[PDB]
């Protein structure tokens, strides 16, 4: 029972080829644009009217002709046509004097638009040159449904067509697009038309072009475009692109050049998403592509590397094979998320990029997918808002986690084969759910890799058509040598019976034979529950999900939880580190949902004293963060600090001062960042003094710049009780950087001062007009409240003053005000803070309506209440160590 | 696309 | 005996040319602005001091020079000058060390101001972009006396001068002005100066410039500027401007491009009037220029079209030829009002736009002009308030009606020729009323179109220098059969003899020969009364004013009123529909003034059962509305509903459910709106259920959006007993619209709920702001919500009273809207109390409000309320209700 709509185009007519010409004088900051399009189309059901899409465009003329011999051959003028647009369905209808009969026709429309300023259609972007002058560029973003903002078209992904694009623009600017340049022609006194080669069959949402004065770096058939003053930061992207494209060529067994003679990447200063996979011309926001080793962090580099991998994966999964309709958008975004980490790991083996997948995708997916509002992977949509809303954690991380599950179940070679079958089959066409299963099946037909009578499709449908994921319960009738397992839907929040039955692949491992590295032994639960007969002593632990490859949580009897717990106390590395990470996150969420005694889960985490690897500590960091945030303003908070001190103080035998030795790995860097972060949060004076000194050493001249891989921590803590000269130094550094990611990190870092007078002055700089972008001014507010309770207070004190909320609201919106109020609410934990909040609401007067005020109080009250709820009592209790 | 972190 | 003043500038000096430069950084929301002006002027009477205007400006320096060889020759520094300004007369005086002798001089002032926020001088406006950011722009409105707020000048319309304007602003913004761009020049790191070509001779009130990040669309020598996210709503305006400008060029025989190489139109988000005719750069409030066929009504489209036609008319009547002084402001606003409809009809022939003139202008003008307070067209003024106050129904609709009268009396070709003579004569200069009469006369000199003794001026002076208008009485001698006619001034209120004698053009038409379409037979009454000898049988009716072209009402003896009445019962279309409309409105007002037996007028209206056209029903609507409002809360009300139910139910054989077929005319649309609006007001369950379903169909998904041309009705009534989902739907739809006219219509529509809890919550939204990314009302819109609620019906008044009983609620109410808004709503409530039971509610409120209300205002409310309660037992009110003894 999913009702949708009549927002779908009439099915009477169908595109064949678009011949698009656009003119823009964006070099002059002229923001109108003009266009003509010649659309070759097929009529299937005889009609008087051709219906396609338009948002915002104003037609000036239109006419039709027939093509009596196909697409080559001459047209014969039928007549001028009538145009009208429905603003709600965004259907434009061209109406002929005659009724057209099933054949090939040529529609020709002249039209005029304007460049968006919300980063969505054909829009404007800009940057500031080294001499202070602002320079404009026109660029595109169509995915979802915005190709209709640049030219009238059949804007649905299943209606693939060829595209021949030409653009008129300033002689002094360059145009690029999906396809290579076919030819320049200078015109008038000032201008030029750039012509592009015809595309293959593709969807409108992937069409793209850019008109700018940018520069390129290159290597063979691949370039990277950047604003001229970012040229030195484009080297990494070009390396990564070459390596990643090749890995994918080989692995999938279809080279990219099978269909395209070049692949460009471009960094666009104003960009809504992280990046967009337009065939042959992939757009990025700057933070997703630029890297500068003097100031960019290992995290930043990882973001560039994964994003490139993500969008290159789309050249096959999305571009070559596109979704028939958005219901199957996971066919794109699931594979892109998986290969975001997998292709990258194949492209830089030994940098342990693939480890990042378990915490950044699997566990991340389970968090959102444990909510009652989560959707099934297959889920339809009709309106533009409904379509955007599909681009969520289910389309991305969930899909990517289940695909990773399938990949392991099928085996590497079968997997590759399956995909090559799929891609080959649906090449230059649309795909749905079942066509993928067909492909994967073919590569294992007769090979007896699945139990007899079971399809690839039988399995995937249980995961694809059902919201959420299961928890697999494992109960042992111990001293008696059996195990019972059973499955129910997992919620973060509640236990609610569910009729659907996931076909779940499982395996398991016991204490004497502790091998987690093979995947030959996959078993299936295809019913609600089952008895597993077995060999294992009541003294040995068992653990079910090998390296958390299966997309499900696992719960055990308190017995087996305690066996496990003991085993990791005596020898902390006795279980695979990903499985330790599974146990940590599983225990955490099982306790929160009330499927497991909190006391048990907390007992299980004491083992971390001895822990030394990246995955488990990353998992732990999420549980600890939650507890930290709920205890913070409360009396019991001291005992939490003590408890966590106990957990880390050992592993705090790393180097955080100068951490960076050339030999320490990616994973090490993450680990160092997580542990030092905690130590500094807790006020380890060693941590606070070293960071403080480093910053002082760089701001003073005494010493070198702080290495980027340690800057996040060092600049934030280190600023805690720093003096005016170090605050100003860091502030001037940010204002002089032309690097967005740097700027953001420094804005956050300034936010960590404990000095309320610094914070308020800092906030004042974000108001009025220094060179913040809008997003950065908002960022300053966020830095201040995210710094700690002292910034929150600084912010509240600021907003109490009515003249100050006046300035605040005139330069940021009221939405930024309501946003900050929510943030403050999320961080009030005690009576004294609740007073401060209520005082602010009241002081703000007519800016806060009753509804919102009620909401703020509600989220704040939930925090105060939390301290004496069952959780919270259970926890304050447990923190009665002695 | 790739989303914003 | 009209006493005025010394607010007029000294007459010693006179402007020649202004050289104006202004700088604004409004792109940054900086609201200060700086300027320099170089004023070439002539001294006529030797003086030590040059007096001109200033409101709000602060001078920083000033000096004078002489120009011995004129305006081309070189200046020779005389000295720095002293400045002082009188706040009351708004005169700034520059005093020279030397006494200047009759010649040409150059005054040079530097000064600084600040942008207004009441939409009046050089002021600030703003909009929200497609990315949620708020964008500012600087713009102008000078008419009346506000040019003095942007630069020191001789701010009187008779002191025409040339203007050369330049503006410094952000490289990322554009500046436009009266004249075309002469050249850009980039400066500093981020700013630019835009230079404009020199204007012709023109008045200061017509100068204009706008600094914004707007966009243009174009067609030939014309553009339309809009905020970037309104780009597609600008289409109609650009079409209409091209067509209308050409009609006027041909019709007046002086092309616009005789004086100006381009004409821009711009839609300004914050704008006090509907529009302003600045030569070459016409400003509009968005509702007067934007049109979007998906949501805009046919009314909305008509407002745009008439407004463009109105303001383009001014390019000749106001700009090329300007009033010598505001006493003759009708020289502008009369012609603009006439051509508001006439040029538009010529531009879109067959859309029956000209029909709208009789009800929207003529009858509308007579309503106000029948009051004892009305002014003569020629009427002088001195203070800024007195000048604004002249921009009233006499300057606009009355003048426009008499000009229409003259036009028909002179004939098209003579009229055209006359106007061309006028415009040509006074081109680039000031005009007074006599110069117009000269022009019109010349085009008919010797042509014997007027009787022997008589000038164009002789006639027009009777209409121009006298308050009000006449009623022409026609008393019949049925047998002989002769007719006597006579004229007296018409009042709405009273019958009082008057000594002045209008020179009145008349004609007439009788039942056998029923032709109302020619205007060759004009006759004149130039005395108080006259005997008309004639041929017409005592059985045939006569009717005097052909298509109500003459600006006068007409009364008949009761027998003729009864002949007429009978004739329209047998064949409702036997008389020209404009004349039916005349009779309806005349009968109505004659009865109200006690010049005619109410019983007769009511008897005459019964013919409406069979009526089927736009004009008469629009007329009827006014009479019916009045009776409806007086009877509403009263016992006799039932009998009124019956009586009207009789009048419509026939014509309620239209489609209101889905009314809109592509072949329905403009006039049909107005008609459908007027009829269906009555049926729904009365509770026709067919009407109430159909509108309700439509609104449901759209708010559900079940069905289409309601077509705009019936949204007004459908969204209001269909909301009557609608549920929370339809109310919330329409409410969210209003919140998300960025279209001001749409928003207003939806605010009114939500007002029509009968659910008092909805209404109060609704009102609550207008107080304080809204939730999250959510959007709020403009100030004008908040006020609009209050008005929607009380205008919705007695239930919304009751909801509003209950709201204001709560003291904490009047507190919020008053902090975000004025106390002035409170009193205003109180008066509105008082106007709508017609019951003891309502009087009780009112008195309870007054008392509940306590110290918010003083004695005077509490007395007043009771007074107006009491005036209602009393009406029921006046002679009118007893005469009526009585007449409501149907059968
Ligand atoms: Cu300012
Ligand atoms: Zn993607
Ligand atoms: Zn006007």
């Amino acid at each position: 029972q999913a009702v949708d709509e009549r927002y779908r185009l009439p099915t009477t007519s169908i595109p064949i080829h678009y011949d698009l010409h656009l003119r823009t004088e964006i070099h002059r900051n002229e923001r109108t644009f003009t266009g003509t399009v010649g659309i070759q189309l097929q009529v299937v059901q005889a009609t008087d009217k051709l219906v396609m899409h338009n948002r915002g465009l104003v037609m000036s003329s239109a006419k039709v002709s027939s093509l009596p011999n196909g697409v080559t051959g001459a047209p014969t003028l039928i007549g001028d046509v009538q145009y009208s647009t429905d603003t709600t369905f965004e259907h434009i209808t061209f109406t002929s004097p005659t009724i057209l009969q099933p054949g090939t026709y040529l529609l020709e429309v002249a039209f005029q638009g304007r460049l968006a300023t919300n980063d969505d259609g054909f829009y404007v972007s800009s940057y500031v040159a080294d001499n202070g002058e602002r320079r404009y560029l026109a660029t595109t973003q169509f995915e979802s449904t915005s190709a209709r903002m640049a030219f009238p078209c059949y804007d649905e992904p299943g209606l693939k067509a060829t595209f021949t694009v030409s653009i008129t623009h300033s002689l002094s600017y360059k145009a690029i697009s999906n396809m290579p340049q076919k030819t320049t022609t200078d015109i008038e006194t000032d201008m030029r038309t750039t012509f592009f080669e015809k595309t293959p069959a593709m969807s409108t949402y992937l069409l793209a072009f850019v008109v700018s004065d940018f520069q390129l770096r290159l290597s063979g058939a691949q370039r990277v475009y950047v604003r001229p003053n970012a040229f030195n930061e484009a080297t990494f992207a070009l390396e990564a692109g070459v390596k990643i494209l090749k890995v994918l060529d080989d692995h999938l067994g279809i080279p990219y050049d099978t269909y395209m003679p070049k692949l460009d990447q471009i960094a666009i200063p104003d960009f809504a998403a992280g990046a967009m996979e337009n065939w042959g011309l992939v757009t990025y926001r700057e933070q997703a592509l630029l890297f500068n080793p003097a100031v960019s962090t290992y995290r930043g580099k990882t973001n560039v590397a994964t994003t490139i991998a993500h969008e290159y994966a789309h050249q096959w999964f999305g571009n070559l094979v596109s979704p028939e309709w958005w219901e199957y958008i996971w066919l794109n975004e699931g594979f892109a998320t998986l290969y975001e980490f997998y292709a990258l790991d194949m492209a830089y083996p030994g940098q342990e990029y693939w480890e990042l997948f378990n915490q950044q995708v699997i566990q991340y997916a389970m968090g959102q997918d444990g909510q009652a509002s989560t959707r099934p992977m297959n889920w339809n949509a009709a309106t533009p808002g409904e379509i955007s809303a599909l681009f969520d954690r289910v389309a991305y991380d969930k899909s990517g986690s289940v695909l990773n599950m399938m990949r392991h179940v099928l085996g590497d070679d079968n997997w590759k084969a399956g995909l090559k079958a799929y891609l080959t089959d649906r090449a230059l066409q649309g795909a749905v759910d079942e066509q993928l299963y067909a492909g994967l099946q073919s590569a294992i037909e007769g090979k007896g890799v699945l139990p007899n009578g079971v399809t690839v499709a039988q399995i995937m449908r249980t995961w694809t058509n059902e919201a959420g994921y299961p928890v697999l319960n494992v109960r042992r009738s111990y001293d008696t040598g059996d195990v019972i397992i059973s499955q129910e839907r997992f919620y973060n929040d509640r236990k609610v019976p569910n009729t659907n039955i996931w076909m779940i692949p499982y395996n398991y491992v016991h204490q004497a034979k502790a091998d987690f590295n093979e995947f030959d032994d996959f078993q299936w639960l295809a019913t609600k529950a089952a008895r597993i007969e077995t060999t294992v002593p009541a003294n040995e632990w068992i653990v079910f999900n090998k390296q958390q490859v299966g997309y499900y949580r696992v719960n055990y009897d308190e017995h087996n939880w305690e066996l496990i717990t003991n085993a990791l106390h005596e020898n902390w590395a006795s279980i695979h580190r990903l499985n330790r990470a599974q146990l940590i996150d599983d225990a955490y969420w099982l306790a929160r949902s009330g499927r497991l005694d909190l006391r048990v889960a907390l007992r299980f985490m004491t083992y971390l004293r001895n822990e030394r690897e990246y995955a488990p500590w990353t998992a732990a960091n999420v549980a600890l963060t939650y507890f930290n945030n709920r205890l913070r303003g409360t009396a019991e908070y001291h005992n939490f600090l003590i408890f966590v001190d106990a957990l880390i103080e050992d592993i705090y035998s790393l180097l955080t001062i100068d951490a960076v030795s050339p030999d320490d790995t990616l994973l090490h860097k993450y680990l160092v960042q997580t542990i030092s972060t905690w130590a500094c949060s807790m006020g380890y004076t060693d941590c606070l003094m070293k960071t403080a000194a480093l910053l002082k050493a760089e701001a003073s001249g005494t010493g070198p710049a702080v290495h980027p891989d340690i800057a996040s921590v060092t600049y934030c803590y280190g600023m805690r009780s720093a003096l005016e000269s170090e605050f100003q130094y860091l502030y001037r550094k940010m204002m002089n950087s032309k690097n967005l990611a740097e700027r953001t990190m420094l804005i956050d870092s300034l936010g960590c001062s404990n000095n309320k007078e610094f914070l308020k002055a800092f906030l004042t700089t974000a108001l009025g007009s220094i060179n913040y972008r809008a997003d950065e001014r908002r960022r300053v507010v966020q830095a201040i409240y995210s710094g700690g309770r002292t910034g929150v207070d600084a912010l509240i004190e600021f907003l109490m003053d009515p003249a100050l909320v006046n300035e605040f609201v005139s330069t940021l919106s009221t939405s930024t005000l309501n946003s900050a109020l929510s943030a403050i609410a999320s961080r009030t934990n005690n009576v004294e803070e609740m007073n401060k909040l209520n005082a602010l609401i009241t002081a703000l007067g007519s800016r806060v309506n009753s509804q919102t005020a009620a909401n703020l109080r509600t989220t704040a009250q939930a925090n105060l209440d939390w301290v004496n709820g069952f959780e919270g009592l259970m926890l304050s209790n447990f923190l009665a160590e002695a | 696309a790739a989303a914003k972190a």
